[PDB]
């Protein structure tokens, strides 16, 4: 009883005169708990095959007349309510069950004869359904993501803030039209643009990165009378956090200075693009200009580089200017890729809007026995609730371009409910595929990068996540240590396992010891259970049964309720 | 500090152990401590890379039909 000492040792004593437990299999306790998560998975992972197959067969007969204006949906529904999953449901609709909320993004404006179009088809057998899901509790936030609306079930309140909250740019929506992808940037800094289209461009990789999906490399390619980058030569995997933070700070000083080489730009931006040392990440591969626009083709280079086509060109004319758009309208579609605008501050809903869905085009195709979830990384949820991570699928159209990216979210905290804490009194943790586990090792907040008090001047926009992480870094590094985490992260090792002797971090001041420590690769999608050890035994003693003389104590209880 | 001067001749003869926490007031606050107090924040870019990444599954890109839609 460590310090309790002697005195402590009668309490054995007594529990010699009584009743223990011990058990504490490690390995089967990974193996039972690891497959129960994959029960949990299975079962949200078949609930999310429903919305599959139906909202793929409404849709097809959706009929999408105009006319409209009677009645859709209408009015407001509100039934008041307290329960789990916390959060009063009671009065939802900007346009438990009864009902469903739909959000809408607050510039989009329900006043369309898309939008309503929708509304109908989408809620009209969506409803059912789920509701049919929630037969078998306990679906956390069931939800649904199209192009513009949420569709919230059950009636969790929406929402002098502002809610600039969107969907086609909240991530895990990003997640569910077509992954991964390489990135290289080329912003042009010739000496021409303005320092004010220079402000909106530089605001404007400032978000897309963020827009960018956190499992993506990128670097960033100025070019003028000369190509060069901003440190780093390899690029990226991104912690998010702290790679993006450098780029983009780096970004926030890009002054424009010099002649378009346009060409050599593009010799690198290929070139940079082309490697094969390590890293990069094989997939699509696709570069993005930002640019008052080309004065020239370049299709020597392209042939030069490209005829595979696997090269993507996401061209961005920004801001007023006046030159022509030829050249790029050219390139873009020379070279399978989408070119669109930025005039001013539409910034938000633009660069989300093709970003994506242009890479859709393949997932569109031969793409559909391919619709197997796809996990993501945790995040806070935008409704207070802590971090949830949560499991997207896409739903395809008929004829066209992909229809919408429904999802479960996913509560760490029943993610713990899996997660038994009695046996042991220590650590639990849980690496992704990459960065992060939901270890106990940590609280719940986003992270951040590195300093900056904000100038109190100017201020008279909140909160991005994800909570990204090292498992390196989650905990004390011990090199054998990476040597198990860079073996774990391929996830091919099973059930190896030992102990490293090492120093741990506590509150303030480190101890020392052996951890003989547990961990299996989930046998369904990626991750990894685990369960650190200390070496103590791997028991867990208990008492049973009976009341009589337990419910004396159980009276000794009595006497300690005051 | 000049305590910390006795204690440099005792780290002579204890951890000294930069300990980053990305977590804390936002901040990525470094600490130390031995085996003299929580501070601000800095570093990291690196040179050298490594943590191997993975994923090898789906990335479908190879196409048969690219509809030259274009823009407009
Ligand atoms: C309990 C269990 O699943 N055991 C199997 C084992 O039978 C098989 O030989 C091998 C496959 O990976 O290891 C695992
Ligand atoms: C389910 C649904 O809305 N499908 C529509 C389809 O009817 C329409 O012809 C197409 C136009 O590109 O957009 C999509
Ligand atoms: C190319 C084309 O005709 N697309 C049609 C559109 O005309 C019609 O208004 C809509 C119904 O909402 O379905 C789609
Ligand atoms: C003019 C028309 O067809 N209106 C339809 C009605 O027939 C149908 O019963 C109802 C629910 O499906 O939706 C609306
Ligand atoms: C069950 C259901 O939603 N039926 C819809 C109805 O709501 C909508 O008003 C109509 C459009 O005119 O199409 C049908
Ligand atoms: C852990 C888990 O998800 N268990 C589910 C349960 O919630 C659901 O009611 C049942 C329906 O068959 O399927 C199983
Ligand atoms: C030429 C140029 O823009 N240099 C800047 C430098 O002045 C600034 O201190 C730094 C930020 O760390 O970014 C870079
Ligand atoms: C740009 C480039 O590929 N540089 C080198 C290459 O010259 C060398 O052959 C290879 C073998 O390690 O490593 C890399
Ligand atoms: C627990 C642990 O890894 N502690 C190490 C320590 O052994 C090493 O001397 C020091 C050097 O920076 O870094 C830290
Ligand atoms: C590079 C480095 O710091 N190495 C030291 C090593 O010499 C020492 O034996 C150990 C003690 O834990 O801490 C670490
Ligand atoms: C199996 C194992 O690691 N045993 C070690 C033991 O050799 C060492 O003496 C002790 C520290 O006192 O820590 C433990
Ligand atoms: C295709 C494959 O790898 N299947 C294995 C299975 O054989 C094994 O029983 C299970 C856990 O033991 O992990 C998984
Ligand atoms: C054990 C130890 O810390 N030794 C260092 C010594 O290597 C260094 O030359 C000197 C200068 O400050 O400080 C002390
Ligand atoms: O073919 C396009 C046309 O289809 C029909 C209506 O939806 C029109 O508003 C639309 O312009």
């Amino acid at each position: 009883x460590x310090x309790x000492v002697h005195q402590l040792v009668d309490i054995y004593e007594k529990y010699q005169d009584l009743y223990t437990v011990e058990p504490n299999n490690a390995r089967q306790l990974v193996e039972i708990a690891a497959r129960d998560i994959e029960k949990l998975l299975s079962n949200r992972s078949k609930a999310l095959v429903r919305l599959a197959l139906e909202a793929e067969k409404v849709q097809a007969a959706h009929q999408w007349r105009e006319d409209f204006a009677s009645n859709e949906v209408v009015y407001y529904n509100a039934k008041d309510d307290l329960d789990p999953e916390k959060n009063d449901s009671e009065p939802g609709s900007q346009r438990s069950y009864q009902h469903a909320a739909v959000h809408i993004p607050t510039d989009i404006y329900e006043g369309s004869t898309i939008v309503l179009n929708e509304l109908n088809w989408t809620s009209a057998l969506d409803d059912v359904f789920k509701k049919n899901r929630e037969e078998d509790p306990s679906l956390l936030w069931q939800v649904f993501g199209s192009a513009t609306g949420l569709a919230r079930y059950y009636p969790a309140s929406p929402w002098n803030k502002i809610d600039l909250y969107d969907v086609r740019r909240r991530p895990w929506y990003i997640q569910g039209a077509a992954s991964p992808k390489d990135m290289l940037i080329l912003v042009d800094v010739s000496g021409s643009v303005s320092g004010l289209t220079l402000k909106l461009i530089r605001t404007s990789v400032s978000e897309m990165l963020e827009t960018l999906s956190d499992d993506d490399f990128v670097n960033v390619a100025s070019f003028n009378s000369n190509a060069q980058d901003v440190s780093c030569f390899q690029h990226l995997v991104q912690a998010n956090v702290r790679n993006k933070k450098v780029l983009k700070d780096a970004v926030n000083n890009i002054t424009a200075k010099g002649i378009t080489d346009y060409k050599k730009g593009f010799s690198f931006a290929f070139e940079q693009l082309l490697n094969y040392n390590v890293s990069r990440a094989n997939c699509n591969k696709i570069i993005m200009l930002f640019t008052d626009g080309g004065e020239e083709r370049a299709q020597e280079i392209f042939a030069k580089y490209n005829k595979d086509k696997k090269v993507r060109v996401f061209t961005f004319s920004v801001g007023q200017h006046n030159y022509d758009r030829g050249p790029i309208q050219w390139m873009a579609c020379e070279n399978k890729g989408y070119y669109y605008e930025i005039p001013s501050i539409g910034a938000i809903r633009i660069n989300t809007q093709e970003y994506l869905d242009v890479l859709g085009r393949p997932m569109v195709l031969a793409g559909d026995k391919a619709k197997q979830v796809q996990w993501t990384n945790v995040y806070l949820d935008a409704l207070e609730l802590g971090l949830v991570i949560t499991g997207t699928l896409p739903v395809f159209n008929i004829t066209g371009q992909f229809e919408n990216k429904t999802n479960l979210k996913n509560q760490l905290i029943l993610g713990v409910m899996g997660v038994d804490v009695s046996l042991e009194d220590i650590k639990r943790l849980t690496p992704r595929f990459t960065l992060c586990p939901n270890g106990y090792y940590f609280a719940i907040d986003p992270n951040g990068y590195v300093l900056l008090h904000p100038n109190l001047q100017p201020k008279p926009p909140k909160s991005q996540e994800p909570v990204t992480l090292d498992f390196l870094d989650a905990e004390l590094e011990n090199d054998i240590k990476v040597e198990i985490r860079n073996k774990m992260i391929d996830g091919e090792s099973g059930e190896k396992t030992f102990r490293t002797l090492v120093k741990s971090q506590d509150e303030r001041y480190i101890d020392k010891g052996n951890r003989t420590y547990t961990w299996t690769p989930v046998n369904g999608t990626d991750y990894s259970s685990l369960a650190l050890v200390l070496p103590t035994y791997s028991f867990y003693y208990i008492k049973a049964k009976i009341e009589e003389t337990i419910t004396q104590a159980r009276y000794s209880e009595t006497l300690k309720p005051d | 500090c000049i305590t910390e001067q006795t204690q440099y001749f005792f780290d002579n003869d204890d951890c000294g152990n930069c300990s980053r926490i990305f977590h804390v007031e936002k901040l990525m606050n470094t600490n130390l401590i031995f085996i003299p107090c929580d501070t601000r924040l800095l570093i990291q870019a690196e040179q050298t890379s490594d943590g191997p990444d993975p994923c090898d599954m789906v990335k479908q890109p190879r196409y048969r039909k690219g509809p030259d839609v274009c823009f407009d």
